[PDB]
């Protein structure tokens, strides 16, 4: 029948795999060299239970003037995909301080999902050494659930855009929450 | 080169001054959808400016801009870029090309990959009750239907590339048939093209989808087009829907009035008591008319041929 | 001059002075209804609030129109774009 359209907004810190996740979901191909700052004006076809849903993927950035026009993307949203890097936890601790209030103040009563992008780096030796140089450890799944507890988000799933693992169930959960 | 220069070259339609845009964009790695080429507080790119400043109905800068955008990679982003302002949010270039009554550029945009199901959510695209001017259903196909443009409707529903399905609903749930009821006045001309387009779309949806009835998809308020016509004080489309007769055998099941027999001037016709006397388990047009139809047309809709006798027949039975 | 117009109930000159724009680049200091953007009917503008400010440091035209002005055009002069919008803002 008619394919409903749901508005999806992906917010997160700089270089936390937002645009890469969107491109992997949409074009099925991980960008090699030229990854855009924002993946904009794309609608993706998805089906969860036979109900076709067109996900209007909206991308936000915090660089140059994109920070100023990021608030204008929030109106009419249906699901919010807050993004943090498993590699660098600084995004994880800065979620509740900045991103959760920002999302809630412009998107009341809207489902919230926080996703652990860069899941492949959890076991990466280089990233582990870089974190140990700064006395840090990769975000644990238990830590992700603990962060979701503070916000009260719809769910927490980890994504690895480079390996194309988890890039589908996250959007399925997002459109399921939007369908509510 | 720069947006004040670009929006003037586009406005004047001078392709001779637009030659150097592509080498500049390629060597600077800039794109036509960049904020440096978009009007602030509006979000308008060069394409709406070209679609607004039309001389002789054509702007030669539009093909050049489309070619340049394809070369730079921003084709879908360039064509489907929506307005970001409060009063025009969601308005892509397809809505502008349809409202300007330029079928050629509508075909050009849809062929290149325009978002045919783009919803315009600005305050100017809200019902007059909610503080708006032009509520057309928020869809590019609904805009064409409410603008009385049958050729553009036929093209959008019969594209080789991407066809606008007629069963789609906007944020409020109104389909094309629901949007033809909110743009319908009681004047003779409005009641003469709104009903024609309503029948055109209903028959098109009956042929294209035999198993689906486009008049049975309720909006977010649970109102079918007949129910919304009864509620919002539209009598012409109300009478047309109730007294509907269609001759085509393939789509003869959409009739609501069935001439049972005829003897000279006298003829007996069966009226479908669907959504009118539904025995309570569903919503009824009669209840909407006698409770929620505060319009002054209530005493004129309570005189339609089935409704007037439907109420009277109830009086004899148990009344 | 604007205060005199408000007191004497001159609707035309008060309406002009409130929304006066000087297109010349040499003197943008005298314009009041600055224009930000304008697409179609929308003519979104930024009205100066000089002599119309909320603060009571200097004489306020809102006070003059509400209390001092006894002219029959008082209702007409309160219907200008910034003054009416200013009251709803409060
Ligand atoms: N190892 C790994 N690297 C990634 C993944 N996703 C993105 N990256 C890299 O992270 C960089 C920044 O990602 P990007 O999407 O540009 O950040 P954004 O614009 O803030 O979303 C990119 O250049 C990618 O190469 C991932 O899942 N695993
Ligand atoms: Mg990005």
């Amino acid at each position: 029948m008619a394919a409903i359209r749901k508005k999806l907004v992906i917010v997160g810190d700089g270089a936390c795999g937002k645009t890469c996740l969107l491109i992997v979901f949409s074009k099925d191909q991980f960008p090699e060299v030229y990854v855009p700052t924002v993946f904009e004006n794309y609608v993706a076809d998805i089906e969860v239970d036979g109900k076709q849903v067109e996900l209007a993927l909206w991308d936000t950035a915090g660089q140059e003037d994109y920070d100023r026009l990021r608030p204008l993307s929030y109106p009419d949203t249906d699901v919010i995909l807050m993004c943090f890097s498993i590699d660098s936890p600084d995004s994880l601790e800065n979620i509740p301080e900045k991103w959760t209030p920002e999302v809630k103040h412009f998107c009341p009563n809207v489902p919230i999902i926080l996703v652990g992008n860069k899941k492949d780096l959890r076991n990466d030796e280089h990233t582990r050494r870089e974190l140990a140089k700064m006395k840090q450890e990769p975000v644990k799944p238990e830590e992700g659930r603990d962060m979701a507890n503070r916000i009260g988000a719809f769910g927490y799933m980890e994504c690895s855009a480079k390996t194309k693992d988890g890039v589908r169930e996250v959007f399925e959960m997002a459109t399921r929450a939007a369908l509510q | 080169f720069n947006r004040p220069i670009l929006f003037d070259i586009v406005s004047r339609g001078s392709t001779a001054d637009l030659d150097g845009l592509l080498p500049f964009l390629l060597t600077h790695k800039k794109r036509l959808t960049d904020e440096e080429f978009r009007e602030p507080s509006t979000g308008k790119t060069c394409l709406p400016k070209a679609l607004l400043n039309l001389s002789n109905g054509r702007n030669d800068t539009i093909p050049v801009l489309l070619d340049i955008a394809e070369r730079t990679g921003n084709m879908r982003e360039f064509i489907n870029s929506p307005f970001r302002d409060i009063y025009y949010r969601g308005q892509t270039a397809l809505h502008i090309a349809i409202e300007r009554r330029c079928k050629h550029y509508v075909e050009l945009l849809v062929a290149q990959g325009a978002d045919v199901h783009a919803q315009a959510r600005g305050r100017f695209f809200q019902p007059k009750d909610e503080g708006g001017y032009f509520y057309f259903g928020e869809l590019p196909l609904s805009l064409a239907a409410c603008t009385n443009q049958p050729h553009i409707v036929n093209y959008l529903t019969e594209n080789p590339h991407k066809k606008a399905d007629m069963r789609r609903q906007d944020s409020r749930g109104n389909t094309v048939l629901h949007a033809l009821v909110a743009i319908a006045d009681n004047t003779r001309e409005n009641t003469k093209f709104v009903t024609k387009m309503y029948d055109l779309l209903l028959l098109k949806c009956a042929r294209l989808f035999p198993d689906s009835n486009l008049e049975a998809v309720l909006n977010n308020d649970g109102l079918s087009p007949l129910m919304m016509a009864a509620k919002t004080g539209k009598i012409g489309i109300f009478q047309h829907i109730i007294r509907r007769e269609v001759t085509d055998e393939d789509t003869r099941h959409l009739s609501r009035k069935f001439k049972d027999w005829a003897y000279g001037p006298v003829y007996s016709s069966l009226y479908d008591l669907s959504s009118l006397d539904t025995c309570g388990e569903e919503a009824s047009v009669l209840e909407i008319l006698v409770y929620n139809s505060k319009i002054e047309n209530r005493h004129e809709m309570l005189a339609v041929e089935p409704i007037n006798e439907l109420l009277r027949d109830k009086w004899r039975k148990f009344g």
